[PDB]
């Protein structure tokens, strides 16, 4: 019958790691690196788009940063079109929990649940697992910034700056070296473009190859407000930290 | 509106003696005023010497004593042809009873036979299962009648022994097979008398370690 | 549905898929148990190759099940979720029905069975978790530890270890636990524990977690500077 | 049906009628109204004949699975709660049950829990249930104190159930008497209320609207 | 089940529950706990139609309690009430709805303010400064709108409850046996064990 | 839930000594309209059963079918089909009493009131009624509708108990059924005067008798009755 | 890869085959039957000195008048244990009486073939099913994930089975008494089992019709291994 | 070799591999045999055994009263085929008052049999029978084989070294035929034909297995002391 052709997306191999998930995470290597950095009064979320073509329309355009909620914001790595469907998931939890409690999610709750959701693909269906890795940037009352990331597996950690896709490994020691904990945001945004500008495979580093947003209590009096920047906007705090 | 219920009429009795068991009831089946056999059988040999009748309406009647048939058969291909005692019959007719809890089998059920010490024994059941083990039993439409009759003539009731001031109760004994037969008899003339849907036929059916014995006597046929 | 048999046997007699999750379960984070007269301690190795970690939030080792039980594990992180979740929904269940809390066996019964189903169940894979369920059953002073495993077998234990490097903590453990006469107290029962872990971590700072039951959902978690003293007294009595 | 169980200083005292009636035809006098679940466990029944009979049957069925599962006794307030979430599932489908689970454990004591089939579920000191229930509680109420002794429970359980079975139409035939204490349930007899009336009210000298 | 009460004063919630438990001409029970807990600073009083309110209390209080396992967090006064009217809401469409109705009383220890919410058996929820179910509010309601002032004390809402239960044991048709008294503050719930 | 439009009347019958006697008119009424004329319910079921069908005419046209497809089934596979294993009376009966029961405790019954008259192979008579209750009985005589009220009592002073079957010859039974018929003519309101007749013998086998009248009736009295009490013209 | 109901050449199906050889690595057990009763004893085999060996649970309760023990894949058992349990107190609900012991077997043995491509693969346990009733008296069976089973007077199944088979072989008899058949699963533990024989890495129990099915006390079975021992000493 | 990993699968010359796997099965299970007069029709069967502590395998199991098999191979498949039997012979019964005829009987085992040789993921029965039966066309006997394939008789034999009592019936033929109104000379026929097929074992009290069905005679089994009079 159809046992011939069946690939086993969920077994073990003789050294107890899981196939699928282990290159799905290859997949995800060679995505455009993302960045995340938490700081006192906020947090950072950078990316780097994928060789950008003269003719891409720039400024309507959306690969990399997603608006989860009002509080909650995710930077994808690997499959564009996997990430949009565990998007839409964890933006309908969101609203779930909401009308439920009358209450915003906690950062960590929507994490776990779609973590979960990718750990179903690893152990059971027979499918095969979501090529993708989230890092969540968001804010609630009782932890305030928080950091995250997920991965194929299903597993989730937490952070104070993190990178996913390419790079990490020469990206990660370069954060590891320069970050502390009494940081700004103003800050934390000149880290996470150095480190773009030194991890990046491109020639040099410019407006149009980036994505970027902040989450701040910028705003006027105790509220979050989320900045998703425009192509001048990032025009412009390129020029102003010296990298242009 | 469609009525799913219907009355067949009739009524039956069951006895236990010291080492036997009668379980009689009448062969007339009616519907309104109109008398439809004068000769239909409603007692049964179900095998492992248990006699059963399930007396209302008559089509969940039969429809009853056919699955009771059944389980009995089922018992033995299962169990090693192990026979089912009385006891364990009643229990498994209680189940077939309130498994249709909330669509009922509109029938009062009795079975007879003989316990696992060789005594006699009679059952009882109401439409929906509850059961209890007894002397005697009456059941069907003229139940009303007989039943009183039994508590005073089987187990004595009401009655002193003479001259003790109604002090000293008269003794509880068993019954033998003649004595029973001719109380079984006496009772179904009195409720054909009284009773307008009893009549025709007596069956009586005799249980003993031997195996099941018939006799069949006639009713008045108005 | 997805059917397919993927736990089956092999010529040899074996469930290869089973024996391949424990070799998951090897290459998991160390994680120890050791249960005293009047407590039970449980131990866990946290890996150091992770910097810039935000402590305050990432996921604990140890998780409660219910304000008297909790549940250690070793292997795989995600897999161990689906346990611990299912476990405290049939805790709360318990309470419902029984009108009384689970015993420590009843739940590891509980958990193990759920990892025997997966062991024979079409179109999935075994959990690639071990646990350590350890608590105290409602109104009792006794001390319960007990181990589960992917094939879903369980045990209960003076004192013991999964994970990796766990045959070397094992080996410690069985010479230096005396079964005539378990640590008193809850030092020297915390000294145990740390001491054993201290024969795989590496360094005594930010890789060791422990948490401490005692009777009548008495939980506690031990921060950086107490577990830190341990340390620093072990290797001072070690100089000799 | 008539029946009651009250706690006391010497455990509890449980005592039911045996009469079973459709309509106004008395259909026996011989019933019997307590459920032996096993040594340590007692329940009543009152209401719909094969509901209690049946359910109580299967009730003591689940907890030989409990205690062959759990290796231990199932508990008083577990057993009735079995039982009430059951009745709750029939909620609105006609189930016609008055229950009482009365049992001895180590951890509880002496316990009675009152289970009915609108799903209601009490745990109480004293309760009456059934048809005279009122006449067994005007009596029951009024001689009660914590400090009878056996001899002097068991008679007013009796004698509550006797004053139910003379002026309620509904109850009668029979006492059936049963005394739980820490060692487990005790039979006290079936009691016939055809001599049971009148030497009660010879020896008590009560009972003196009925002509002697 | 039949008289259930709530009164919010400034820095505490008093919730105050019949005892009676009745069925036909018979008060099987006189010292009956309306009442469960669902978190260490709220609580849950019901009454409504036999079992279906016990079944509903305890069913929520299951659920609130494994939230607080799960998150190891305890949810606020608000939120919990938002999922009791949830649920109700769901339940009134269904093919056999609960005929219960609650009073959530609870102290939000982030706002340091006590919450008391009414919610009846469609899901109809409030929060209000002083709250009852059933036939008692048509007489407390008046009493209260008399005597409420918003910054009183425990104390002085003990006694405005005395003003309340007295006027029902004067005027209610049935005897509901007294109440059982809790408040709920930055302690915790407690009972007065003498009223 | 149903209610029977289109209906048939009375089924009677009876045993005598060597076989059985079934008859039925040939009317479809649709309520107090005498709507069709044609109908037969008499139906053959193989060369030794035949089934009388009373009630809704619809569902006695269902039945028609399922007992059609029964002789179908019996033959498949089957080399003894017209011989040994050829299908008894006893056997249609007890699969129509279980589709009756089955229907009536569905609440959809098949409106019918039925008997199955025939002759097995051993040579007994066979002759059973079921109706859409699932109802059943046997009786010497049997009958349906109007039938079980004036035409029993008339078959019964004919054969009153089992030891009047040997003493019952075929035209004394015929005879019997034929004023039967009559009397259900002059009586009942939903009854024409045409009408079916079917004798199965254990030796002359199955004859099927179509197109029967009633005849040699009493009207002549008639005449002499007038007004209702006190008049004279 | 192939089919998990896929038959052999020889005729035999794969998957029940090779779950018979997971049953060979098992631990032992074994049990004699006698007309005073029916005796079960299992090796515990603890694999570390630290495991609390009480908690080892391969002798087990299905009824008051039925007994079962284990050997192979131990886990696997539970749901077969859950399985007797229900059938044995369902068929005393449904017929006020106790069940069969061979019709408990049989019971068991039903789940046995219930997989395919119903569970994913066979049972890798092997059960011993004591018991007494009141039609075959006092019974032993040997119920295996084939979906067969044999009645025996004696019969040991794991890791040491075919060497203490021989042993039964020669030592049963038809006459034989409690107190001796309880010594007779002692001494054949002890001579198949790796590591030394004492009460805490082996358990007895046996089933009776007076008391019913018992587990003995690390107490009572101490006592009769130094009965056993006293006893060989002697000749 | 190739096309022999399911039953779904042909191989070049149109051969059903697993179907043929399951057909040996039966040749590795122990000997019974099958035979009739016009009056009775017998069952005979050796039993066989794990050790001397071990019970003898029960090889004839009823249908009704009037029916009833033996069995050769996979135990557990001729219980589910027994049952569906017993089920079938049920169901004539309670719908149609009627004692199942044995040639249905075989018919229906036939179809069930066939359907498990057709679809992906099932596995072909690893067992034959031999059921016998008296109906309204007197005495019977068929064998069925878990191809599908069923075959009525006047006497066979199934199992290992089953040839032997095969060729003995095939000579007797004319024999035990008319072997009518006599139980247990029909019964010492089928004896010594099973006979054939013993090689160093005898037939023993715990050993042999008999059963009869005929015109006055219910489905009834013989073992144990009700045998001894055969040896
Ligand atoms: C006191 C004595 C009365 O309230 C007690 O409460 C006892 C409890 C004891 C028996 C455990 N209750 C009864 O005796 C109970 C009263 C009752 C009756 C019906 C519904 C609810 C409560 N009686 C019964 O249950 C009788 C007992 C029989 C007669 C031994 N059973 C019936 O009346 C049955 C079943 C009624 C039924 C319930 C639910 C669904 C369907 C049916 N019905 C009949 O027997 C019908 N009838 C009897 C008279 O003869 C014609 C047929």
């Amino acid at each position: 019958g159809s046992r011939r052709y069946d690939s086993r997306t969920t077994i073990f191999s003789p050294e107890g790691r899981l196939y699928q998930v282990e290159y799905a995470l290859e997949s995800i290597s060679h995505a455009g690196t993302a960045i995340g950095i938490m700081a006192s009064d906020g947090i950072v979320l950078a990316a780097e788009r994928k060789v950008t073509s003269t003719l891409l329309e720039q400024d309507t355009s959306t690969e990399k940063l997603y608006k989860l909620n009002d509080k909650i914001a995710v930077a994808v790595a690997g499959l564009t079109a996997d990430a949009e469907i565990l998007i839409n998931t964890a933006r309908i939890h969101a609203q779930n929990y909401l009308k439920t409690y009358n209450e915003d999610i906690p950062v960590e709750i929507l994490v776990r649940r779609l973590s979960d959701i990718k750990q179903g693909y690893t152990q059971h269906g027979g499918l095969r697992p979501f090529g993708v890795s989230f890092i969540y940037a968001g804010y609630d009352d009782r932890y305030g910034y928080q950091l995250y990331t997920s991965n194929p597996s299903g597993n989730y950690t937490g952070w104070k700056a993190i990178s996913v896709g390419a790079n990490t490994s020469a990206a990660q020691t370069l954060l590891q070296m320069d970050y502390k904990d009494d940081m700004k945001v103003d800050d934390a945004i000149e880290l996470a473009l150095k480190t773009l500008s030194k991890t990046t495979d491109s020639s040099a580093l410019t407006y149009d190859r980036l994505e970027f947003a902040t989450i701040r209590k910028g705003a006027n009096d105790g509220e979050v407000y989320q900045k998703i920047f425009k192509p001048q906007e990032i025009k412009d705090i390129l020029v102003k930290t010296g990298i242009t | 509106q469609f009525n799913p219920y219907g009355d067949n009429g009739g009524t039956i009795l069951g006895i236990a003696g010291e080492d036997f068991a009668v379980l009689a009831g009448d062969t007339r089946n009616i519907t309104d005023y109109s008398i439809n056999s004068r000769y239909e059988p409603k007692v049964f040999d179900c095998g492992d010497n248990i006699v059963m009748s399930a007396n209302g309406f008559a089509a969940d009647g039969d429809a009853l004593v056919k699955r009771f048939k059944n389980s009995v058969k089922w018992y033995h291909f299962d169990h090693n042809d192990k026979k089912l005692s009385i006891n364990s019959a009643a229990r498994n007719i209680q189940h077939l009873l309130y498994g249709k809890r909330f669509f009922p089998y509109y029938v009062h059920t009795i079975i007879a036979g003989l316990d696992e010490d060789g005594k006699g024994a009679v059952y009882s059941f109401d439409p929906v299962g509850s059961y209890e083990r007894e002397q005697c039993r009456a059941g069907g439409a003229a139940a009303s009648l007989i039943m009183p009759f039994l508590d005073n003539q089987v187990n004595f009731k009401n009655q002193y022994e003479p001259g003790t001031n109604g002090k000293v109760k008269k003794p509880l004994k068993y019954l033998s097979v003649e004595e029973v037969i001719k109380l079984v008899r006496d009772s179904f003339t009195s409720a054909t008398e009284r009773h307008i849907q009893v009549g025709d036929g007596l069956e009586i059916l005799i249980v003993t370690k031997d195996g099941v014995r018939k006799e069949f006597y006639e009713l008045k046929r108005d | 549905g997805y059917d397919r048999a993927l736990s089956i046997f092999s010529p040899d007699g074996h469930i290869f898929q089973v024996e391949y999750a424990l070799e998951a379960v090897k290459r998991g984070t160390c994680a120890v148990g050791v249960k005293g007269k009047n407590c039970v301690v449980l131990g866990c190795e946290r890996r150091s190759t992770l910097k810039l970690q935000d402590t305050r939030i990432t996921p604990s080792k140890v998780s409660k099940i219910d304000s008297h039980v909790v549940l250690s594990f070793s292997g795989l992180n995600a897999d161990s979720r689906i346990l611990i979740e299912k476990a405290r929904v049939e805790a709360q269940s318990h309470r419902l029905t029984l009108e009384d809390p689970v015993t420590v066996e009843y739940l590891t019964r509980y958990v193990a069975g759920v990892q025997q189903r997966y062991t024979q169940s079409g179109g999935v894979r075994p959990f690639g978790v071990s646990t350590l369920i350890a608590g105290f059953d409602p109104r009792d002073d006794e001390p319960k530890l007990y181990q589960t495993e992917p094939s879903g077998i369980y045990s209960s234990w003076s004192a013991q270890t999964i994970g990796r490097n766990s045959k070397t903590v094992r080996e410690f453990l069985e010479k230096n636990y005396d079964r005539k006469e378990p640590p008193a107290t809850v030092e020297e029962c915390v000294k145990l524990t740390v001491r054993s872990l201290l024969e795989v971590v590496q360094t005594g700072a930010k890789n060791i977690e422990i948490t401490v039951v005692k009777p009548d959902s008495d939980i506690v978690a031990l921060s950086s500077e107490e577990i830190n003293q341990y340390v620093t007294q072990i290797e001072q009595e070690k100089q000799e | 049906t008539t029946t009651l169980a009250f706690r006391f200083q010497g455990g509890i005292i449980v005592a039911v009628d045996s009469r079973a009636t459709a309509g106004n035809w008395v259909a026996s006098q011989t019933v019997k109204k307590v459920i032996e679940i096993n040594p340590f466990l007692l329940g009543t029944m009152a209401g719909g004949a094969a509901d209690c009979q049946f359910w109580e049957t299967w009730l003591g069925s689940q907890f030989r699975l409990h205690e062959l599962r759990e290796k231990e006794r199932i508990s008083v307030a577990a057993a009735s709660k079995i039982l009430s979430n059951l009745v709750y599932q029939y909620k609105g489908a006609g189930l016609s049950m008055g229950t009482m689970i009365c049992g001895y454990t180590r951890k509880e004591g002496p316990t009675i829990y009152y289970v009915d089939s609108d799903g209601t579920r009490l745990k109480g000191d004293i309760f009456c249930v059934g048809s005279g229930q009122t006449f067994a509680y005007g009596v029951l109420d009024s001689n009660y104190k914590w400090d009878l002794s056996v001899e002097d429970a068991l008679y007013l359980g009796k004698r509550s159930i006797l004053a139910a079975a003379h002026r309620d139409a509904y109850s009668g035939g029979s006492v059936n008497l049963y005394h739980v204490t820490e060692d487990g349930w005790i039979y006290h007899g079936n009691h016939d209320v055809g001599e049971l009336f009148w030497k009660v009210k010879e020896e008590e000298g009560s009972f003196n609207n009925v002509i002697g | 089940m039949d008289i259930i009460l709530g009164i919010r004063v400034q820095d505490s919630v008093i919730l105050a529950s019949s005892k009676a438990v009745t069925r036909g001409i018979s008060v099987l029970k006189d010292s009956d706990d309306k009442t469960r807990q669902l978190s260490p600073h709220t609580l849950m009083s019901f009454a409504g139609e036999a079992g279906d309110t016990v079944q509903f209390a305890e069913y929520i209080q299951a659920n609130i309690q494994l939230y607080s396992i799960r998150e190891d967090y305890e949810l606020s006064p608000q939120a919990v009430s938002s999922f009791v009217r949830q649920e109700l809401a769901k339940s009134i469409r269904s093919r056999r709805p609960y005929q219960v109705n609650v009073l959530i009383g609870g102290y939000d220890k982030k706002k340091n303010k006590p919450e008391l919410y009414q919610i009846d058996y469609l899901g109809t929820k409030v929060e209000l400064p002083y709250g009852a179910h059933g036939y008692s509010g048509f007489y407390t309601f008046s009493l209260l709108d008399h005597h409420y002032r918003p910054d009183m004390t425990t104390e002085e809402g003990l006694d405005l409850l005395k003003l309340c239960v007295q006027e029902l044991e004067k005027r209610m048709p049935m005897d509901f046996k007294g109440v059982i008294v809790k408040i709920v503050d930055k302690d915790g719930i407690r009972q007065v064990d003498d009223f | 839930t149903q209610q029977p439009i289109v209906t048939g009347t009375s089924v009677i019958s009876m045993k005598y000594d060597n076989g059985v006697i079934i008859a039925a008119d040939n009317l479809g009424s649709y309520g107090s309209l005498l709507r069709f004329n044609g109908v037969e319910r008499l139906i053959p079921v193989g060369d030794n059963t035949v089934v009388g069908i009373s009630g809704d005419i619809s569902d006695m046209q269902h039945i028609e079918r399922l007992l059609k497809d029964l002789v179908t089934e019996n033959a498949y596979d089957n080399p003894l089909a017209d011989a040994e294993e050829a299908l008894e009376p006893s056997y249609i009966f007890e699969y129509l009493a279980t589709v009756m029961y089955q229907r009536r405790s569905k609440m959809n019954p098949l409106w019918n009131a039925i008997i199955v008259a025939g002759v097995q192979s051993n040579g007994d008579q066979f002759l059973r009624y079921v109706n859409l209750l699932g109802v059943t009985y046997s009786s010497p005589t049997l009958a349906t509708g109007f039938g079980a009220h004036m035409a029993n009592p008339l078959l019964r002073k004919v054969v009153d108990r089992e030891s009047d079957i040997p003493k019952t010859t075929v035209q004394v039974a015929e005879e019997a059924i034929v004023n039967a018929m009559r009397v259900l003519y002059y009586r009942d309101a939903r009854s024409s005067r045409n009408f079916s007749l079917a004798i199965i013998d254990k030796n002359t086998g199955l004859t099927f008798k179509k197109n029967l009248q009633v005849e040699n009736m009493k009207w002549d009295f008639a005449k002499d009755i007038k007004g209702y009490g006190t008049q004279k013209i | 890869d192939r089919g998990v109901s896929t038959f052999s050449p020889e005729g035999r199906l794969f998957q029940v085959e090779y779950s018979l050889e997971a049953i060979k690595l098992g631990s032992t057990a074994i049990g004699i039957a006698t007309k005073e009763g029916v005796v079960l004893g299992v090796e515990k085999r603890a694999t570390s000195p630290l495991l609390e060996s009480d908690s080892i649970e391969k002798i087990v309760e299905i009824d008051r008048h039925i007994g079962c023990a284990m050997s192979g894949l131990t886990a696997d058992a539970r749901s077969m244990i859950e399985h007797a349990r229900t059938a044995a107190v369902t068929h005393n609900l449904y017929y006020d009486e106790d069940i069969n012991v061979e019709s408990l077997t049989q019971s068991v043995c039903d789940l046995a073939l219930r997989f395919g491509e119903l569970m994913s693969r066979p049972f890798g346990v092997a059960l011993l099913i004591a018991g007494h009733d009141a039609d075959d008296g006092y019974q032993l069976f040997h119920a295996e994930p084939s979906g067969t089973f044999y009645r025996y007077n004696a019969k040991a199944i794991g890791s040491g089975s075919e060497g203490a088979q021989a042993e039964l072989l020669n030592e049963w008899h038809s006459s034989l008494t409690l107190k001796e058949a309880e010594l007779l699963v002692l001494k054949i533990l002890k001579q198949v089992m790796e590591e030394k024989l004492d009460e805490n890495n082996a358990q007895l129990s046996c089933i009776t019709k007076q008391d019913g099915f018992k587990i003995y006390d690390n107490e009572k079975t101490a006592e009769l291994i130094k009965e056993l021992k006293e006893k060989e000493a002697a000749e | 070799n190739n096309y022999d990993g399911d039953t779904v699968t042909f191989s070049p010359t149109g051969r059903l591999f697993q179907v043929e796997y399951a057909l040996e099965a039966i040749k590795q299970g122990s000997v019974t045999v099958g035979l009739r007069s016009n009056t009775h029709a017998v069952l005979v069967a050796l039993k066989r055994n794990a050790d001397e502590l071990s019970s003898y395998q029960k090889k004839i199991i009823k249908c009704d009263e009037h029916m009833g098999l033996s069995l050769a191979g996979l135990a557990p498949d001729a219980r589910v085929l027994s049952n569906y039997l017993r089920q079938q012979c049920n169901y004539s019964s309670l719908v149609f008052n009627r004692k199942l005829a044995v040639e249905r009987a075989g018919h229906l085992l036939c179809d069930k049999a066939q359907k498990n040789t057709q679809s992906y993921g099932g596995r072909p029965y690893g067992v034959g029978l031999l059921i016998i039966g008296y109906d309204k066309s007197g005495a019977h006997l068929l064998e069925f084989q878990p191809s599908g394939n069923v075959t009525e008789l006047y006497g066979t034999a199934i199992g290992a070294r089953s040839q032997g009592a095969k060729t003995y019936l095939e000579r007797t033929l004319d024999t035990f035929i008319k072997i009518d109104g006599n139980p247990d000379e029909l019964i010492k026929a089928g004896v010594e034909a099973i006979s054939q097929s013993l090689r160093d074992e005898s037939l023993t009290v715990d050993n042999l297995s008999i059963a009869i069905v005929g015109k006055d005679t219910p489905f009834t089994i013989y073992d144990g002391e009700a045998v001894a009079k055969y040896i």
